[PDB]
RNA sequence: AUCUAUAAUAGCUUUCUC
RNA sequence: GAGAAAGCUAUU
């Protein structure tokens, strides 16, 4: 499906990531330290 | 399946006078519109980036719900899967000349059906609708 | 009318603001009321949020001055409004659909993890009891939704997830922003509905108007004229 | 066609193809065109509806 | 035989035909009668009633669901920026980083509508900055002639960037 | 009773100046 | 250097 939406692609994506960061992490998919690396990544941004 | 458990009558040689009907080409499971389809297709492979829950989506979770769960574990690309789930969910109707057959049983065989001059009895396979007998 | 808005809302809040209208197709300058009443509610909303934090024993705590950024990296309330309508879409799904909870039909405004719930936090100025069941009117308990007045009346639903602290601290905000507003004198110019019905935008500039000027049969000086020779001019026979 | 061919009269068909098709149609006559069919639209589009055959009436 | 004049936008010499005087033999004729267009319409309008209006609203609710991204549905297409052909989406794309050049953000909100408009807008700038292609020539010995090309800067004035907007690229089929 | 609805890419045919 | 539109087919 073609995707929608006014804003840019950096911010689209970067939000997907983070849900998906919060959500595996809250799954028991990734430990402390992996998660800690990729919030501070983010944030980063 | 349908081709290799089918039977096959005589030929006749005679008048065959075809009119080109609007027909289904494949037969289907559960024929939805384009739109409903895609939007049951996005709930079954990307459930997350899908949007807002259209009601009528809604009409056939049960549906939704099996496909799922049929595919908890497949590491098929998710694309190939969706046309997959789009071939077996959409219909394609196309005008067609037809004469007295025009069940997707039918049609998918309707180049060995009958000519303009002959006609050829087939059997199907497969099980037929209330509403076509 | 902007510059009240400038002065108080920072930089951020005042851009999601307007990038939520521009979402929704209404024009940004003779709606100020619009844009307000989007501005307050994502504001309360960031500072609800910014009260409670997740601990790693899945407990909601609270922080204070003099605190780092390794202790504060994950929040209690995930704020959804004030994002763009497919992101927030997103987020609300994945939330759902990884936590075992069925997905709401209409756009929720933040997520708790302590509950795993989704509330509309809304604000509104009449009986808080009143908007609370308009609100419950549509699907009941599919979200928590919480109402907010200007009166210091609020109508908390049963999923009680904010303390003394926070709720007084944003009731005192709301009351010096009140203030604030009122001795400028813009309630008047906010509470005042002016909707004009709305079409499309589509103007021509001088180069195209003067190209549809040179570009109509041979007869005609302008093409307001040839427009009008089509309109009112009968052609039988 | 054939059915409603006066009784005890003729019927002729006339097989044709228009010479200078694109040669001789006008681009005005487009603009008057969409002028007329968009006659109860706003006006916004009846503009934008006006706007392609105005650039092909200035063609390079 | 119609009216000759110059475009006062451009310089060029058009021609009007129509309304201009009738036909008197079998050649080919491009003199429409603008009545006579305006009678066939309105009979047509009359044998169907509300069709017209019907099909102006179809058209007006789709121009209004249609995206950009439609016209990049096309085969080989002009591409002005660098006078050339470039296929659809690739002449869009570069048509959208000129307009972005020339602080025109139409194409930011998705729609056809506010392209449209900045393309209209574009054509009352007095000038256009915009990327185009420059061709790096090499004296290679074996001699041959190599182009290796890079994108730069350019830019033209109202004029020229009219004329280049109004231009067709005409080739062999 | 198929009437609605119908993402993109590529191909083929037809029509579009002598 | 190989356009527009329509129909059809294949593919993802
Ligand atoms: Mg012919
Ligand atoms: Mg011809």
């Amino acid at each position: 499906r073609k995707p929608v939406g006014q804003h840019s692609m950096l911010e689209a994506m970067a939000h997907r990531l983070r849900m998906d960061a919060r959500l595996d992490y809250e799954s028991g998919r990734m430990s402390k330290d992996d998660f800690e690396k990729a919030m501070a990544h983010l944030g980063e941004i | 399946m349908r081709l290799d458990n089918a039977t096959w009558g005589r030929i006749t040689f005679g008048p065959v006078e075809r009119v080109r009907k609007r027909v289904l080409l494949n037969p289907l499971t559960k024929e939805m519109p384009p739109d409903e389809a895609s939007n049951v297709i996005m709930e079954i492979l990307f459930p997350k980036e899908a949007g807002i829950p259209r009601e009528s989506t809604w009409i056939h979770r049960e549906l939704i719900k099996e496909k799922r769960e049929k595919l908890k574990g497949t590491m098929i690309t998710p694309i190939v899967l969706a046309y997959m789930l789009e071939r077996e969910l959409v219909a394609r109707r196309r005008f067609l000349p037809v004469a007295g057959a025009t069940s997707a049983e039918f049609i998918e065989m309707l180049h060995c059906l009958q000519g303009e001059n002959w006609r050829q009895i087939y059997h199907p396979g497969g099980n037929k609708l209330t509403e076509s007998r | 009318m902007d510059t009240f808005i400038t002065r108080n809302f920072q930089t951020t809040i005042i851009q999601k603001a307007k990038n939520t209208m521009a979402e929704f197709s209404e024009d940004p300058e003779l709606q100020p009321a619009m844009l307000f009443n989007i501005c307050v509610h994502l504001e309360v909303c960031y500072v609800i949020s910014d009260m409670n934090f997740l601990d790693e024993e899945g407990k909601a705590y609270t922080a204070l001055e003099g605190q780092g950024k390794e202790q504060n990296l994950r929040p209690q309330y995930e704020v959804i409004e004030g994002m763009p309508r497919t992101i927030a879409w997103m987020v609300q799904r994945s939330l759902a659909q990884e936590h075992g909870i069925e997905t709401p039909k209409y756009l929720a405004d933040l997520f708790d993890y302590k509950t795993k719930r989704f509330i509309e936090v809304g604000i509104t100025k009449g009986l808080a009891d009143d908007y609370f069941w308009k609100k419950k009117e549509k699907l009941g308990n599919s979200m928590e939704l919480m109402i907010f007045s200007y009166n210091q009346d609020y109508s908390l639903s049963n999923e009680s997830s904010l303390d003394e602290e926070g709720k007084g601290r944003v009731l005192s905000r709301l009351t010096e922003l009140q203030a604030e507003l009122s001795l400028k004198n813009l309630w008047q110019v906010l509470i005042g509905e002016e909707d004009v019905e709305k079409g499309i935008d589509f103007k021509l500039g001088q180069t195209i108007s003067r190209l549809r000027d040179i570009s109509v049969p041979a007869g005609f000086s302008n093409f307001e004229g040839m427009r009008s020779y089509i309109d009112n001019i009968d052609p039988k026979g | 066609m054939l059915s409603n061919c006066p009784p005890g009269g003729i019927s002729m068909t006339v097989t044709g193809d228009n010479t200078k098709w694109n040669e001789c149609l006008n681009p005005r006559i487009f603009l008057a065109m969409t002028e007329r069919i968009t006659r109860d639209s706003p006006i916004w589009f009846r503009d934008f509806c006006s706007i392609a055959p105005v650039l092909f009436s200035n063609k390079i | 035989k119609g009216k000759q004049y110059i475009s006062d936008v451009t310089g060029c010499t058009m021609v009007d035909p129509t309304n201009g005087p009738l036909p008197e033999d079998n050649e080919p004729s491009a003199y429409a009668q603008l009545d006579c267009v305006l009678e066939a319409l309105d009979r047509m309008d009359e044998e169907h009633p509300g069709l017209f209006q019907a099909a102006s609203q179809n058209a007006m609710e789709t121009l209004m669901v249609t995206t950009v991204d439609k016209l990049t549905q096309g085969r080989q297409t002009f591409d002005w920026t660098v006078c050339r052909n470039q296929p659809a989406a690739t002449a869009l794309n570069t048509t959208i980083t000129s307009f972005r050049l020339n602080d025109l953000n139409g194409a930011d909100k998705g729609g056809l509508i506010p392209f449209c408009q900045d393309i209209i807008d574009s054509l009352d700038r007095p000038e256009m900055t915009f990327f185009s292609v420059k061709n790096i020539k090499k004296k290679l010995p074996a001699f041959l002639i190599k182009r290796i090309p890079m994108k730069v800067k350019d830019k033209i004035t109202k004029v020229e960037y009219i004329k280049r907007a109004l231009s067709l690229n005409t080739m062999t089929k």
